[PDB]
Formats: structure tokens, C-alpha cells, sequence
């Protein structure tokens, strides 16, 4: 429950 | 030639402790350091090591694309580069595994002409490989976001190590500060168990952020990551290790090409060097002190160093100096500036020492530092 | 309990500089320190930080099985932790990462009831992450020895990265101080070239060992590798990349069961977030400031940070105490034989600080170290 | 021209 996402894949996150 | 520079460095995972002595000597000379870390230590550190620090974690926000997020981060740094200061970016692990804005700040500063480094860190995986006790190199290693392997289909290799990252948030387009319920997980158990069985082995992975902390390597069936309580552990920091089902069988046509004759002495494909992985299912005992073991062991009590090994041989002045190149960003700055200039201003440095820095090359630099014996350079392939 | 303990390190790749803090923190407290570097700088660095030091590389010898040098290098170590020392091994780059010795050592010691762990380092193929600009996420990662992938016939993915370590000692057994010719190297080149063809880019990665070398980033076509002048460069310290040669469609069931919909907006597969990968063949120019780049970067005037945003407010003798554990291993073997003990004899510490670490509770030191919004709580998932 | 090959695959070392 550290929430650091500092990626997203093309597809996913826009 | 032009002013500002991008330097981005890791922090590792392990709160402090995984932080290269390069990383914390670029954040000690910035101008402006811009850091998104997981722990609190690790940013209390951070803040002792530089007075001009921004948490880039504060362009997170509900509902807010990351996307959008990432863009904000990377324009920060970019904006004190143009300004012409010396920023370093400071993320989590290795900065450029599994990080968007670190690539794209570095990409847009690179394009502009201004001086651009990544400085690589200790990741998740390299965590991984060594609290799991598994080599990427036998059988070899497939790493892959969840998102990504489930939506472009990427392969799987039931010979090798696959590794995935972002297994908490499948299918997640933003942000939420309480984290996710990771509702489309069973998408990802679903392709564990068409590729692996719902039997095999998946290793629940989180490395430890404090000190003091034991990692967490829970084994599970790919059908136990179906029960509620088991799927609620996985979250922002997880990883899933999945070992291999089988032993690949060698190549005839290669075994003949690279000379491993006769074919009979190569050993079964089931044979291991120990130790054996131990997440595999049903992986065999294998005997570590085996004869020819106990034969090498025995050897220790004859030996001497061979004639062709090169014993250390510096002075403190050179290691001295070696030393501060490596910890001492504006040495280095300086040294590249002028090698000749640098050089002839180190106190105590022998003739041979001044020579090898003024050259700056890399084997001058190497027998400096090293007794090269007269047997080594007979045989030596260094044509000079 | 049981006396005596095996710690196995690494020093990263570029000299001195790549090494963690936590690695060095362990040389300096060991007993006994066996290394196996390449650069002498990092060598000398080493015997500056522990009196009592053993160069693991005088067991290699020319046609000695490197399996029994492996044998040896392990035995040496565990012999030191059997007489109840605290034993620290130090490799070059990740310690465990493309090394037989270490987990040989530290499986040993392990089934013999020892303390036995192994820190994680920057590895070749992190530094390969950060010289070339790729993310292993981006499009996955694929990573062999490079005989294993010719013996065992290992799959590739033209859609993935892939990354070869000892493509200098193809098929090669044993040791030569003056190195290997290389001669099988062509057995390799003939499978880049079924894979990929023969006009398809390997990238010849060499890392910069000394902190003032650039690293070698020299791209070659598959045909290429043929010419003796060029196969003749490669050498122990080389790895090839090789990079993705399409780029791989979206699966219509997950697009749908991970609800990325309407289908329509989900991006072509030739779209790319920037950068792109420069080393990819014919790889379009991709735009970083987008309309949509344009309009996140003018959000930045009004930001201010969220409600749920947690600001660190920690104290000097909490950040001290948390760098204590990360830096200092007796002060965390104290720390983790009674926490409470530990935490009590801390000076300056708040009533919150002592009864966080008396805890040792990850979340407890949390919110000791930073301010958790009334906002965060209300939603908050920690069930407290 | 640095050797530090500490890693060999089953089939090749023995
Ligand atoms: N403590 C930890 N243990 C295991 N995996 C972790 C982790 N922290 C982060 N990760 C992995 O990393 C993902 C975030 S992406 C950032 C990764 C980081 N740059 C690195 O070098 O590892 C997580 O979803 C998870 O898969
Ligand atoms: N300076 C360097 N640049 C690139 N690859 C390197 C390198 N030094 C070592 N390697 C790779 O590592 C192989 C040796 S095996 C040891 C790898 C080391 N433990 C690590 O963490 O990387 C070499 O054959 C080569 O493929």
C-alpha cells in the first residue's frame, strides 16, 4: 500500500 | 559548451542502503534535485543531502491521467535545465526501469543540446534475483509488465524465469492515493493458468523497504491467486516471479558446432549445476560437494597465485585520485575538461601515474594500477 | 544463533562509483572480504575499506575448468563462516547475476544453518537500460547467456528487447589470462541472422568501467558481425542488444475484459508514448509536446498539491536513526535483536518515533515520518 | 580485454 506506478503502458494510460 | 545539465539516478529499493555512491554525490552537487521515492526515510535522506529539493509525487492526483502526470514531472526538471542549472531527477529502483518521465526528460533534453545522463540504480528485479536466489542467466529471463503481456499477448517461455511488474494494477489508467481494488487481476491469473497449469508455482514478491524488513517470496498455485484473501495481498509494490515447468533439451546441430564432443559426456538436460532453483515444482536434490568438487577443494592446500596473475601494485596518491573521479562529480567535470592540466595538478602522483591520468586510457590507467608479469605479455593480445 | 555469516555483495560496473551504500557499509564491518573485480580502482577501494581482504580472481589459471575455479572461490568463503566469521563476497556488477559462485556459497552456507543473504547491484544490463535509453517494460525483455541461447535454442521475440551477456566466450569452458579468440562466435551471427535477417541492428554494448570513459554504443548490422574486423572487437566485458523488429497488435478479448473501450480510441499499434527506441529500424519521429503535453504543462501555473498529498514532517533524530539502520550492520543486528531495547536508548527521539520502532511496523514508522491527511484517512484502505 | 567470466552454462563448463 506504497502506490508509486511511474509507468503506464500505450493501451492503458492517455 | 551549453549551460544545464539533466542527470537522472536511482535510489534502489531498500530504503538508503540501495543508493549508488554516484547517485548521492550527483544529488549532493545539483542545483535542483526533483525525487519521487516510496519511503519517508529515503526522502529525509534526500532532503539532509540537498537544500533545493521538490517531491514530484505531489503531480499525482485522483482520477488524474498519469499520463498527464509523467508530462508535468518531466517539464519540471526540463524547465531548470533551460535555465542552464545542473538538475538531477531522482526516482525509486533503477530510474529507467518501469519509469516514464525519466526517459522523456532525458529524450527532450538530449534533442535540445544540453548534457543528459541516466545513471542506472538497483531495480525490483535485481531484488528479486537475489532474495529469490535465481541467476537471469540459467534458464534465462522474460520480464514484462502485466498490463502489456496480457494486452499485446507477449509470450511466455516455460523454460525460462518470467517476471512481471505492475501486477497490481491491471487495466489501470490512473491514480487514487488509497490505491486500487485491481479488479481485472483474474485477466491476469486467467493466461497464468492457460500458460502455466493451475497447479504451478507464482511467487508473490515484495522486497523490503526498511532495513529491518524480511521480503515477502509466498508461493502460490496459480489457482490459489482465485481466493479473494490471497488476491487482496497483491498491491503497488508487487511483483510475481513464475519459475520454469521444464528443462530445455541441447541442440545437436550446435553441440557439434561449438566442439562439446563427444555427445554422451554432455550432461542429461535434467543434470544441474548446484544449486537448483528451488521454486521450480519437483526440482531434484543436487549433490554440491560431488567428487570432482571435493577434488578442486583439495587442490587449495597446493596453490599458488599463476604466474600470469597481476597483483595490485598503486600508491595511495593514485587511488586517492581514482577515488575522487569516481565520488567527485566537478573532479571529474574538470578532469574531462583538461586530462593534462587535472593530471599535473594531483599531489604525489609517480611519473608513470601523471602519464596513464594525461592519457586518460583505460590499459594506461590498468598497469599503473597492476604488476603485469613479463609471462603475461609473451602471450599478451594487446598489440603494443 | 549459530556464529558466523555470508553476505555476498556487489560493486556495480562503472569503478568505485556503482558501488551501494549497503555494500560498502558490509565490506567495512566484515571479518573477512573475498572480491572478483575487473577495474583496479575498485580494487584498491576495497583494501581501503577492509584490512583483511582475498582476490578471489588468482584461482582462475589457464585451461583450469572455470567450474573448479567456481568450486574453490565458493569453498574459501564458507570455510571463513564454518570458523564463525562474519564473511563478506564481492563480484563485480549484481552479484548474483550471471555468477556461480556466489549462489553456490550462500546455498551452502544456508543448508549448513548460516546467515547468508545477498545484496542486490547494478548489473550490466541495468547500465545497458541507461547507455542505449530503454525501458525492459517497453516492449519486454528477453535476457540470455549467449551459449545457453544457442545450445538450448532459447525462443526469441521480434517484438521484444533482447539482451546476450558472454558473447566474447561462445562455447568456452575454461580460462585464459590473455582471453579467448572467440572462434565460435560466428554460430551465433548465424542465428541473429534466421531471427532477424541479415540488415537488422545489434547494438555492441560495452558500459564505461572508468568514470571518465564513454561507453561503447556501436551498432552494427547482423551481416556485419561477419567481417573479422568488427567480430574481433568483441571481448569479455561485451553484451549485445538487439532490438524489436515490429511492433505487436492489441488482443480484442482483453482490450474488452480490461474494458479499454470503445475499441476505436485504443491507439494503433504503431503509436508510441516518446520517446521512441532510437535503436529500432525505421523508427518514426514521435512528437513530445502534443496538444495534450501542451495542456498538462499549463496546469503547472495553478497546481497546488492535494489534499491527500502527505508531506514528510520527521525530526533530525528520526531521519538519523532510519540512516543508522541502512548504513550501520551492527546497529541494525541490534535493532533486530530487540526493538524495543533499541528504540528506548535512542536520544531525541519523540514518544510516536520510540513507540514506531519499538514496533518496527513499516506503516507505524510511516505515518512517525510523514503527515496522513484527515482526507487520506476517510478513504484510506489500511482497515485501522 | 578485461576476463571475468564467473558464470558458465551446464553443457559448456566441467
Ligand atoms: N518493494 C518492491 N518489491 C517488489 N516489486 C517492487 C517493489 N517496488 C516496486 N516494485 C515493482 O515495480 C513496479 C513499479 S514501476 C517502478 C520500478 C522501479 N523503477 C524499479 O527499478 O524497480 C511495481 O508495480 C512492482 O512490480
Ligand atoms: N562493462 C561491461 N559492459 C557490458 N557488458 C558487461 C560489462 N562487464 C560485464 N558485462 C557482461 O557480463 C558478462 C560477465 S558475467 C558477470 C555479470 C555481472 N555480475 C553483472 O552484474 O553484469 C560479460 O560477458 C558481459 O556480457
Amino acid at each position: 500500500f506504497p502506490w508509486v506506478i511511474v509507468f503506464g503502458v500505450i493501451g492503458v494510460i492517455g | 559548451t551549453k549551460a544545464g545539465s539533466l542527470t537522472i539516478v536511482g535510489t534502489g529499493i531498500e530504503s538508503i542502503g540501495q543508493m549508488t555512491l554516484q547517485a548521492l554525490s550527483y544529488i549532493e552537487a545539483a542545483a535542483k534535485v526533483f525525487y519521487c521515492v516510496i519511503d519517508p526515510a529515503t526522502e529525509a535522506f534526500i532532503l539532509t543531502k540537498n537544500k533545493n529539493c521538490v517531491d514530484l509525487y505531489q503531480y499525482y492526483d485522483n482520477g488524474k491521467s498519469r499520463l498527464n502526470t509523467y508530462t508535468q514531472m518531466s517539464e519540471l526538471m526540463v524547465r531548470e535545465v533551460r535555465k542552464g542549472l545542473d538538475v538531477v531527477g531522482v526516482f525509486y529502483g533503477h530510474p529507467g526501469v518501469f519509469v516514464n518521465p525519466s526517459h522523456r526528460a532525458l529524450a527532450i533534453a538530449k534533442s535540445e543540446g544540453y548534457r543528459a545522463r541516466m545513471l542506472p540504480g538497483v531495480s525490483a528485479e535485481d531484488c528479486l534475483f537475489a532474495d529469490l536466489c535465481i541467476d537471469p542467466s540459467n534458464p534465462g529471463c522474460l520480464t514484462y509488465e502485466a498490463s502489456d503481456f496480457l494486452i499485446r499477448d507477449r509470450p511466455v517461455s516455460i523454460h525460462s524465469h518470467l517476471v512481471l511488474f505492475q501486477v497490481g494494477c491491471v487495466g489501470i489508467a490512473d491514480f487514487n492515493f488509497t490505491g486500487f481494488d485491481n479488479n481485472k487481476f483474474g485477466v491476469l491469473v486467467d493466461r497464468l493458468e492457460q500458460e502455466y497449469g493451475a497447479e504451478h508455482p507464482v511467487v508473490h514478491y515484495i522486497a523490503a523497504m526498511m532495513p529491518h524488513q524480511d521480503p515477502v517470496t509466498d508461493k502460490y498455485t496459480v489457482a490459489q491467486l482465485r481466493e479473494p484473501e490471497i488476491a487482496k495481498r497483491v498491491g503497488g509494490v508487487s511483483t510475481f516471479y513464475i519459475p520454469p515447468k521444464a528443462r530445455k533439451a541441447s541442440n545437436l546441430d550446435i553441440i557439434r558446432r561449438l566442439e562439446l564432443l563427444p555427445a554422451g559426456q554432455v550432461p542429461d538436460k535434467k543434470a544441474r549445476i548446484y544449486p537448483a532453483n528451488q521454486w521450480e515444482p519437483d526440482v531434484p536434490e543436487v549433490e554440491p560437494y560431488r567428487p570432482s568438487d571435493q577434488a578442486a577443494i583439495a587442490q587449495l592446500a597446493d596453490h599458488a597465485p599463476p604466474e600470469q596473475y597481476q597483483p595490485l601494485a598503486t600508491s595511495k596518491a593514485m587511488s586517492d585520485v581514482m577515488t575522487k573521479l569516481a565520488l567527485d562529480p566537478k573532479a571529474l567535470a574538470d578532469y574531462k575538461a583538461d586530462h593534462r592540466a587535472f593530471a599535473q595538478s594531483v599531489p604525489d602522483l609517480t611519473p608513470q601515474e601523471r602519464a596513464a591520468l594525461e592519457l586518460g586510457d583505460s590499459w594506461a590507467i590498468r598497469c599503473a594500477m597492476k604488476n603485469m608479469p613479463s609471462s603475461l605479455l609473451d602471450a599478451a593480445r594487446e598489440s603494443g
